[PDB]
């Protein structure tokens, strides 16, 4: 039923102020904040030959927040000049229940990654800046990521033009686009 | 903060360069000492002012798309206003209690 | 979203949001007049 | 607490007649009505489902269950998990009924899920382990009841999903 319009964003590692101040100023929110979490992709597909990803992104800096998981894949060919995303389906989880259910039903951890950066929001949009590290479980590619994403029901792709205009607003700093 | 002072100094330097060029032209065309050095300094200052103007014009262009920095901490302003009003009401009540006590004694 | 892990039947599902506006000011004024009346009754019983 | 549900197979008059008799006894006890809290838990495969009231469909399949997925989270996940679990042939039904609240208490009657089933009673407690008061109240309700089998030797600290585990055990038992 629901859908998504997640757009990919990649800025140089040194260009940080021109992004943080512009996003804090143009139109995001009042009183911004940050975050920290690590993702755990999984896959359980024996004969179907379609590994379904289950990102159990748990916020390590959160006070027992649920392991909000999302399923994304199979980008729909809409050709609406949008972020070229697919339908999304969020799913909350309990404390250590994601790993528990992954072990019960049977899953294979494809990889593990951690993220850390600042947070931003919008009206019907959402942009996030963070940095990915490559380290063991106890604790980088030198490239930040602007996570301009939209998650909403199908509707009529009205938010696509708004997201395109918002990206054109931040054109002097970055240049968002789709991905394969 | 510093960009404002930079632009102000650039404008003052452009004015001083114009004045120095005028004075150098006057001293050189009056009769024929330091006119050569004066003209060299005037040309150098004019070039420096032009370079500073070009650099200031070639700024990062923060937004140029909409009204930026929306929201001037109005919540904090209202909170401070309410705190001041609370202090004023407390002062008025304290003065009333003091008047009552003075009328008592 | 806390209703996911800690599934509350009807407590938090109703406590997540409630009405406000004029009812709150009305309740506050009712409490004010009630406290005033109670204090006046106590003072009158003391003076009597 | 988490009081497990039993399956008293009453007979003589009728199943609906026995349910009405239990409801009349509960009303004579002095319990008011508090809406119809129809619980629903459908098995699947060794998956499961849950609609126990609460906008969170928390399918405790195994390993004590997560019991955290939203009312639409686990449902959309199972709908999208087509071809992964191909044991949807054996369906599963669910009971319903009323829900009274005498005082810090709750009672739920488990009617016929698909049509063959007994009147499954179910109760709760106020704080929580603390079975003296629970049994003292249950004995005044009917006769043969209170099987038990809680999460003993745990201290969990009043496990809320224990009710779901008891419901799943009862549904598998009938």
């Amino acid at each position: 039923n629901m859908m998504e319009y997640l757009l990919q964003g990649s800025v140089l590692d040194h260009s940080l102020e021109s992004l943080i101040h512009r996003l804090r100023g143009l139109c995001d929110n009042m009183e911004p904040e940050t975050f920290l979490d690590h993702e755990m992709v999984f896959l359980l597909k024996g004969q179907q030959a379609s590994p379904f990803v289950l990102r159990a992104r748990r916020s390590m800096d959160r006070a027992g927040a649920p392991w909000h998981l999302r399923y994304l894949g199979q980008p729909e060919m809409g050709d609406k000049n949008r972020h070229a995303l697919v339908r999304n389906c969020v799913d909350i989880a309990t404390s250590e229940n994601l790993t528990d259910f992954l072990m019960e039903m049977g899953f294979r951890m494809d990889h593990e990654f951690v993220a850390k950066g600042h947070l931003f929001r919008k009206g019907i949009m959402k942009v996030v800046v963070y940095k990915i590290f490559r380290i063991l479980v106890p604790g980088l590619s030198l490239s930040y990521l602007v996570e301009l994403s939209v998650v909403a029901p199908a509707g009529q792709d009205m938010v696509s033009d708004d997201m395109r205009n918002f990206a054109e607003q931040l054109k002097p700093l970055v240049h968002l686009e789709k991905i394969d | 903060n510093e960009r404002l002072r930079a632009l102000e100094d650039i404008e003052r330097e452009i004015g001083a360069i114009l004045q120095n060029a005028g004075t150098a032209i006057l001293e050189l065309s009056k009769e024929k000492r330091l006119l050569d050095r004066q003209a060299a300094a005037f040309t150098t200052s004019v070039q420096h002012v032009e370079a500073e103007l070009s650099a200031q014009i070639r700024y990062l262009t923060q937004v140029a798309t909409g009204q930026p920095h929306e929201g001037s901490s109005y919540s904090s302003r209202k909170d401070c206003q309410m705190a001041l009003k609370r202090v004023d009401y407390a002062r008025l009540k304290i003065s009333d209690v003091a008047r009552t006590c003075e009328q008592m004694l | 979203r806390l209703s996911g892990p800690q599934a509350f039947d009807k407590n938090e599902i109703n406590s997540i949001q409630s009405t406000e506006g004029l009812l709150e000011k009305i309740i506050k004024q009712a409490k004010h007049i009630f406290l005033r009346s109670r204090t006046a009754a106590t003072i009158d019983s003391l003076a009597s | 607490v988490t009081c497990v549900s039993q399956m008293p197979v009453a007979e003589g008059k009728s199943l609906q007649q026995t349910v009405e008799l239990l409801t009349k006894k509960l009303e004579m006890l002095g319990a008011e009505k508090q809406g119809t809290f129809c619980v629903d838990c459908e098995t699947y495969h060794g998956k499961l489902m849950y609609v126990m009231h609460y906008p969170l469909s928390c399918f405790a399949l195994f390993e004590n269950g997560p019991c955290l997925i939203a009312d639409t989270n686990f449902d959309v996940l199972m709908v999208k998990l087509k071809g992964f679990f191909q044991s949807a042939k054996a369906s599963k039904i669910e009971t319903r009924g009323t829900r009274y609240q005498y005082c810090d208490f709750l009672v739920k009657v488990g009617t016929v899920t698909m049509g063959p089933s007994a009147r499954g009673i179910s109760v709760e407690v106020e704080y929580g382990d603390c079975w003296s008061l629970l049994l003292e109240f249950l004995q005044s309700f009917l006769g043969s009841h209170a099987p038990g089998a809680p999460t003993v030797f745990g201290n969990a600290v009043y496990g809320p999903a224990d009710t779901m585990i008891q419901y799943m055990e009862l549904f598998n038992k009938i």
